[PDB]
């Protein structure tokens, strides 16, 4: 178990945080 | 251009819209789409257009009978002088009033014909009969004694019907504007048009 | 007082339909003195009457009550646990 | 002390939003925009179609649905990817596919309910001899509207199989409240 | 039949039908404001009276356990669950209108749908007690048969917690009932987690593919109990959640609550401008 | 190479299906202007009368009109 | 910036609390927010 | 605090666009008991959240709150429009039509000012104009 | 000195008691389950509704 | 036998105002301690 | 510049006297760019963006009804104290 | 390898796609008029 | 909620006829489904079709007592009135 179960929330969070970090990198530039 | 039902007799509707400009027509189709949304349809029907005309008339009266306190005329509000479930006695009285007006406008010859009859439009504690005039018959200038007396009978018809059905003591105050309108027609016939036998032309 | 501003206010209000993207709300407390031309279609025709709110029970208690209850949970189910700690023949639990 | 006949049933706050006024409750897809019964109601009394949208999504939110938890923190990402992270065109074609699939599964459930009515008649004959051979149409609609628990279904079937009594029905199942585990969900 | 021609304006005008109907009042105020708002006001008053009574008995409990109560106080009044006024109104309404668990059992003769009657306990009480019994028995038997001590330690140790949860779920209308169903779900979820993540030590084998933590009958039963709790009843103690964010109270109408969340979340001195 | 270019084309086609602004709610955390998002205002040092003329010319060029 | 005490003012009684609101806002905010004054 | 009161998009009158007011429909429990309000307000909110309000035809809506409030103790028309804009997280530009009640030397300066305002709000879309006291100039 | 206070206090409390007794009897001792204490101060809208509609008995209830 | 009007009058004389009012009173007590 | 100095020395009680010089509207004075610019700047400095933390502006006036509908709007000068006799 | 040319292509396409295709909500003409009348 | 019972009865008759096979004439208000020869399961299918057409939940308790077309239309119209609440 847990194989694509402990990954999908973490990858979801990483994608969301990455997109917001690109937007905030534009903001700080 | 927009979405309307194709089975609409636009002539009969335009006959009901006697005395309108063109932007008035445009806005009436817009509010007819609004009434279509209220009834739950995307297409506009002639029923929706007639409901738009009724909605315009009721809105016009409501923005003359609520300007500061109002009362009674706008039922269904959830506030002080406006019970939300219009009581069975009140809706029976409104139905009797409007049925009497419609019947006595039907049996009166050479009268304005009925397009629709509605009981409590806009949750308004009165009925509404949509009357369509014949502009080509008597332009916007001609009134005859037959038309005036028939109008007096039709305007007293609702309160006479509710007096006959609900009794003399259970008559409500919704017959007061029509009673004043019949009194106004009689007053203009006697004191203004010179149709009095004893008063004469003065 | 030169009241020629009405015939320009009519054009100003009629020019909104050519525009796109925004919505105009014109508020008034006296609609009877409003110009009937201003109430013609293509102009301020659609009306949303907002009846008075100074209603002693209805739109005062209900209004204030939902306003108060919408700001916080105000749920105290767990605090009822002390109602189950009343017959312990001890000093504390 | 002031015991009012019926034992006082505490009325807890709702934990789920009440179902929408356009819902069917029968696993069938709802209508696209207008729930089609408004045409059989009067105008200016159909005001409660937007008064369902208000107080289903703005003004009468249950506070159990405003709870902040770890599961809701994770689920916000799924909903955000669905709404602002996926194009509405692909959302629309997936919505059409889900509508067609739900119509097919509703037809399957309707056929299953009719077969369960036939089984109801069979079990009501085996248990009352040959006299009672009908079936409860109210129970048929109850199966169709998913108002029955599996325990209620089994108890009713057993009841038919060994005493008959078609029109003696199990109690309607209450709605399942939203589960809460502290800060987890 | 010619009921006209006798219509007199002086002696009263009457139709042939003898009066329309009667008039129903149900109170002057309810005549004034109508229904759907009399009903809303009545429901609001009932809910507020019940909230005030619950708060009053909680505070009275806290003061009576402190010994700060007057001599006329009866703690048995704290057993009155309903508000007294709502109890009186319900008395007025009802006076002007009119396999062997849980409870009894009849088995295909009378009262056939007896398991669905509200007996006062949680539906999963006998299920969690039976699971506690079989977990303790299986753990003891496995430890005796093999010699591993994880079956008995993760056996009776979880069975005692499940038995305590089943005891606490015998009255599933209280804070002990909510705490019992939460504890039982936590124990069963921990069993499922251990089984599908770590595995059972006595089930360790030679091959890596034979070790294979998997999901056997014990994990299936614990997951089924978890789903049973979720699908029967877990709501209760919903006030315990993560603390509210400043994003919750951005549109809140309470300046005091917004400032409290502001100060608790470290902002505090940011201008409110509301 | 076709697989890598197909992945890039799939991303571009997803952006094409996004297309414009429709289907997206307005966001109070992300207004459309970075000056709204941050706190950037002109103050006493830097602003001069001629700057209105220059601002007019830049705004005309940005809107796309050849007038000044 | 310019350069009789508060208790030397006696011509007002009730609005002294409304002025005291300004005193407490300048001396201690987040107490004023606990009184509903954002 | 995402509630900001920046100047116009043109900026350097001063249209004073209000971004994301801190109001919701929970501020008005008198909205859920009004049959008239539900259809236009819900239609506007759903058009805004769908994005279609961006590309929709502009419209004028008249609001009537009868004169019974003592002084200016929170006007419910501006309260409702601010709740609409705050729930939708949308720019709201407010103005009073009294300020355009100007006639000097036979010329109406307030008409030119109102025309400039109506042409300037055309550029900050999507937004909610709130012109209060339309009876002052529309007599 | 205090007898006038007693007379005034008794008049005020009996006015309030009788008003709320009449309110309870008319609004509750006549769905319709929770006790409601209806309030006075009929406005012009309420007066217009009760005058143009309802009946003599329903006007007499407000007068009581 | 009502015997709960005593409880209602007692809790009108000596009520409990909630955690938010407790926090506000704590802030007020700290202000008076730091001022007086 | 007044509000910038105030935001520097910022717990403060700026007192403006004769508010009808700037707090009024069009009327018997030449209401052109001048009064509009000063009232626009007063509005934006009182409103926000530049956080006026610890800044109270006490405006002295004799005709509050003469104060424009721009400095009364909730969030400008909503609080009003009448000094009795 | 393919990131940079595809990023340049998408950047140019979305630069075109907020100036010609999908501009302001059909209010460009009003904006240009404002620019005509405000250069006084 | 002022349901147009005439429209409801007309559409109910149309649904009954459409499912069974009869014309709109044969489906009369006072006519019993038994007269039309719809079996028990067929009556249930007709109630399902009525639910699908009107997009409402039929009142389960009382579906065993739907005998006339008028009774079916009356229960349906009562449900259409009670849906809006
Ligand atoms: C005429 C045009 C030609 C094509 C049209 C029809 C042919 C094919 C249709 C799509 C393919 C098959 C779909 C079958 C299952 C649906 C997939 C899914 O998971 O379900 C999708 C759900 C359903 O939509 C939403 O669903 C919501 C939630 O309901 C359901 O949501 C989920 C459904 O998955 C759960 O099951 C949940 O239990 C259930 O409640 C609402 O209820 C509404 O139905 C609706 O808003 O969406 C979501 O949440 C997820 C949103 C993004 C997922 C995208 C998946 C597929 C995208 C295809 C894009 C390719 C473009 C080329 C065109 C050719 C198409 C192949
Ligand atoms: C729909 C889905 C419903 C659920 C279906 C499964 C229910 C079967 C009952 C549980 C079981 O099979 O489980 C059997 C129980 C298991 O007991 C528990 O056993 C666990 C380990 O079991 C593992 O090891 C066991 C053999 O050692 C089995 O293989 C089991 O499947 C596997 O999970 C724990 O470590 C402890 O030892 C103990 O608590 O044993 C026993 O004989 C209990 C019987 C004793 C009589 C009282
Ligand atoms: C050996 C010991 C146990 C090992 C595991 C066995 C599983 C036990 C779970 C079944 C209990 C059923 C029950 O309590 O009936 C009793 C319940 C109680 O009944 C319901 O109770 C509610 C709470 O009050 C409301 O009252 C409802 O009105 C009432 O219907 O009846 C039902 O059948 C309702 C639905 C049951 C919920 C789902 C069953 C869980 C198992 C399936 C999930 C599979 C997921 C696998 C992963
Ligand atoms: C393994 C052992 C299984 C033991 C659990 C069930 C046996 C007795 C408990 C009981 O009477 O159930 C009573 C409980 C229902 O419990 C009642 O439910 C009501 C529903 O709202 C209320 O919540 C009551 O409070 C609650 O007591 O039912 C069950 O969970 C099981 C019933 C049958 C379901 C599966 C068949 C199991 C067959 C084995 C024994 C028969
Ligand atoms: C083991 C861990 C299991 C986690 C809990 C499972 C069931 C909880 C629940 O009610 O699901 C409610 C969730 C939404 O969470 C809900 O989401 C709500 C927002 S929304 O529905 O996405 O719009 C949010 O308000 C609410 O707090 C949140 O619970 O609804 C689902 O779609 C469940 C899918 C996953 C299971």
């Amino acid at each position: 178990n847990y194989q694509k179960m402990v990954a999908f929330p973490i990858l979801l969070s990483l994608s969301h945080l990455l997109h917001r970090r690109i937007l905030y990198l534009f903001d700080t530039l | 251009n927009k979405a309307v039902d194709p089975n609409i007799n636009w002539y009969e509707v335009a006959r009901a819209m006697a005395g309108f400009t063109g932007a008035d027509v445009m806005g009436l189709m817009a509010r007819a789409a609004r009434m279509a949304a209220r009834q739950g349809r995307h297409a506009i029907t002639e029923d929706d257009i007639y409901a738009a005309m009724e909605n315009k008339t009721m809105e016009a009266t409501l923005e003359a009978s609520t300007a500061g306190d109002g009362g009674g005329l706008v039922g269904g509000e959830g506030v002080e002088g406006s019970p939300d479930p219009i009581p069975p006695q009140l809706r029976r009285a409104v139905s009797v009033y409007e049925a009497g007006k419609a019947l006595l406008a039907y049996i009166t010859p050479d009268y304005e014909e009925i397009a629709r009859v509605s009981v409590c439009p806009l949750n308004v504690l009165t009925g509404f009969t949509l009357f369509v005039e014949d502009e080509d018959k008597n332009v916007n200038a001609i009134l005859t004694r037959s038309e005036l007396e028939g109008r007096m009978v039709v305007h007293l018809a609702g309160r006479c019907a509710e007096k006959l059905v609900m009794g003399e003591g259970q008559m409500t105050g919704m017959g007061s504007p029509d009673l004043f309108h019949a009194n106004l027609i009689a007053r203009e016939m006697i004191m203004s048009m010179g149709m009095g036998r004893r008063t004469g032309p003065i | 007082a030169k009241l020629d501003m009405i015939t320009d206010l009519l054009v100003i209000i009629d020019s909104v339909r050519s525009n796109k993207g925004f919505v105009v709300f014109a508020t008034t407390d006296i609609p009877h003195v409003l110009d009937p031309a201003l109430r013609r279609p293509g102009r301020l025709d659609e009306t949303i009457c907002l009846p008075n709110i100074h209603t002693s029970n209805i739109l005062n208690f209900t209004k204030n009550y939902e306003i108060f209850k919408s700001a916080k949970d105000t749920s105290n189910f767990g605090k009822k646990i002390i109602l189950n700690e009343m017959q312990n023949l001890t000093t504390t639990s | 002390f002031i015991s009012p006949m019926t034992p006082y049933v505490p009325e807890e706050e709702p934990t789920r939003t009440p179902p929408s006024i356009k819902d069917t409750g029968t696993l069938r897809p709802a209508s696209e925009w207008y729930p089609q019964w408004m045409q059989y109601r009067r105008r200016e009394d159909n005001y409660v179609f937007w008064q369902d949208k208000f107080m289903r999504c703005s003004t009468d939110i249950p506070w159990a649905e405003k709870r902040w938890t770890l599961f809701s923190t994770v689920w916000y990402l799924v909903q955000q990817l669905r709404f602002v992270g996926t194009p509405p065109a692909l959302r629309y074609v997936a919505f059409l596919g889900w509508r067609a699939l739900m119509f097919q599964v509703y037809a399957a459930h309707k056929a299953l309910v009719l077969w369960q009515c036939k089984l109801d008649a069979g079990l009501a004959r085996i248990g009352s001899g040959g006299a009672t051979a009908t079936f409860s149409k109210t129970m048929a609609l109850r199966r169709l509207h998913w108002r029955n628990s599996p325990l209620a279904e089994a108890l009713y079937a057993l009841n038919l199989y060994k005493t008959g009594r078609v029109h003696l029905l199990p109690p309607v199942a209450k709605p399942i409240p939203r589960p809460t585990f502290f800060w987890l969900f | 039949s010619n009921w006209w021609a006798s219509i007199n304006r002086k002696t009263g005008i009457r139709g042939p039908d003898p009066a329309p109907a009667e008039e129903h009042t149900n109170g002057p105020a309810r005549d004034i404001i109508g229904d759907r708002m009399s009903r809303r006001l009545e429901d609001i008053n009932k809910a507020e009276r019940q909230r005030v009574w619950d708060a009053m008995r909680v505070a009275a409990a806290h003061r009576y356990a402190a010994g700060q109560m007057p001599a006329w106080f009866d703690p048995e009044w704290l057993q009155q669950e309903e508000a007294p006024l709502n109890a009186m109104d319900r008395m007025r309404g009802e006076q002007r209108r009119i396999g062997g668990g849980g409870g009894g059992g009849w088995w295909r003769e009378d009262d056939p749908y007896w398991p669905l009657r509200d007996w006062g306990d949680h539906p999963m009480r006998w299920w969690t007690l039976a699971f506690a019994a079989i977990m303790a028995a299986g753990g003891l038997a496995t430890s005796v048969a093999t010699g591993y001590v994880e079956p008995v330690q993760a056996g009776l140790g979880a069975g005692s917690l499940l038995a305590l949860a089943g005891a606490a779920m015998s009255d599933a209308r209280c804070v002990p009932g909510a705490l019992g169903v939460k504890l039982a779900w936590a124990v069963c979820a921990l069993i499922v987690l251990k089984e599908v993540s770590v595995g059972w030590q006595h089930k360790r084998k030679r091959r890596l593919a034979a070790s294979a933590p998997r999901l056997e009958l014990t994990g299936l039963a614990a997951a089924a109990l978890c789903a049973g709790y979720m699908l029967t009843d877990m709501s209760g103690l919903g006030e315990v959640a993560l603390p509210p964010n400043p994003g919750a109270v951005f549109k809140s109408p309470d300046v005091a609550y917004r400032a409290s969340v502001w100060q608790k979340w470290g902002y505090g001195q940011v201008q409110m401008r509301v | 190479a076709a697989v890598a270019a197909g992945w890039h084309l799939a991303s571009f086609a997803l952006n094409l299906a996004f297309w414009g602004v429709e289907g997206m709610p307005p966001d109070r955390y992300w207004p459309t202007s970075p000056r709204i998002r941050l706190q950037i205002r002109p103050g006493r040092y830097g602003n001069m009368d001629g700057g209105q003329r220059v601002y007019m010319d830049y705004l005309a060029r940005s809107e796309g009109v050849p007038l000044n | 910036t310019p350069a009789i005490k508060w208790d030397d003012i006696n011509g007002i009684d009730e609005v002294k609390k409304e002025i005291n609101e300004i005193i407490e806002y300048l001396r201690n905010p987040a107490l004023l927010r606990s009184r509903g004054v954002a | 605090n995402q509630f900001i009161t920046y100047q116009s998009w043109h900026s350097h009158g001063d249209l004073f666009i209000d971004y994301h007011p801190p109001k919701t429909f929970s501020h008005i429990p008198a909205l859920k008991y009004n049959s008239i309000l539900q259809q236009p307000i819900g239609s506007l909110v759903c058009q805004i959240y769908s994005g279609l309000f961006n590309k929709q035809i502009s419209k004028n809506i008249l609001l009537v709150n009868p004169k019974t409030t003592s002084n200016n103790l929170v006007d419910y028309n501006v309260l409702l429009i601010q709740a609409l804009a705050g729930e939708t997280e949308m720019k709201i530009i407010t103005d009073n039509a009294q300020r355009y009640a100007l006639v000097n030397r036979g010329f109406a300066i307030g008409i030119k000012l109102l025309r400039e305002v109506f042409d300037a709000i055309a550029l900050n879309t999507p937004c909610i104009f709130l012109l209060e006291d339309i009876h002052a100039i529309g007599e | 000195k205090s007898f006038k206070k007693k007379y005034k206090d008794k008049a005020i409390i009996y006015y309030e008691v009788g008003k709320f007794v009449l309110n309870y009897f008319l609004n509750n001792q006549l769905t319709n389950d929770i006790t409601i204490f209806g309030n006075d101060f009929l406005n012009l809208k309420t007066i217009n509704y009760l005058s143009l509609y309802n009946s003599k008995n329903k006007i007499l209830l407000q007068l009581m | 036998d009502a015997s709960f009007e005593k409880l209602y009058t007692y809790f009108d004389e000596n009520p409990s105002f909630g955690e938010m009012a407790d926090e506000a009173m704590e802030l007020e007590r700290g202000a008076e301690a730091e001022r007086a | 510049e007044t509000f910038d100095r105030l935001r520097n020395a910022a717990p403060a009680i700026l007192f403006i006297d004769e508010f009808d010089a700037m707090g009024a509207a069009r009327g018997a004075q030449a209401s052109g760019d001048e009064s509009a610019s000063i009232i626009n700047e007063l509005l934006v400095q009182m409103d926000g963006f530049e956080d006026n933390r610890g800044i109270v502006v006490l405006g002295a006036t004799n005709r509050p009804g003469a104060i424009d509908s721009a400095l009364i709007r909730p969030g400008r000068f909503d609080r009003i104290i009448y000094m009795p006799l | 390898r393919y990131t940079v040319p595809f990023m340049v292509i998408s950047g140019l396409f979305w630069m075109i796609h907020t100036w010609i295709l999908d501009p302001l909500p059909n209010k460009f003409r009003r904006q240009e008029f404002i620019r005509y009348r405000r250069e006084m | 909620a002022a349901v147009d019972k005439a429209k409801v009865l007309e559409d109910v008759r149309s649904i009954i006829s459409t499912q069974l096979g009869t014309e709109l004439e044969k489906v009369a208000p006072e006519a019993k489904f038994v007269d039309l020869g719809a079996d028990s399961l067929d009556t249930v299918e007709i109630m399902m079709a009525l639910e699908e057409k009107f997009e409402i939940a039929l009142e389960e308790e009382g579906a065993e007592k739907i005998a006339t077309v008028q009774d079916a239309a009356d229960m349906i119209a009562a449900q259409i009135a009670a849906k809006g609440n």
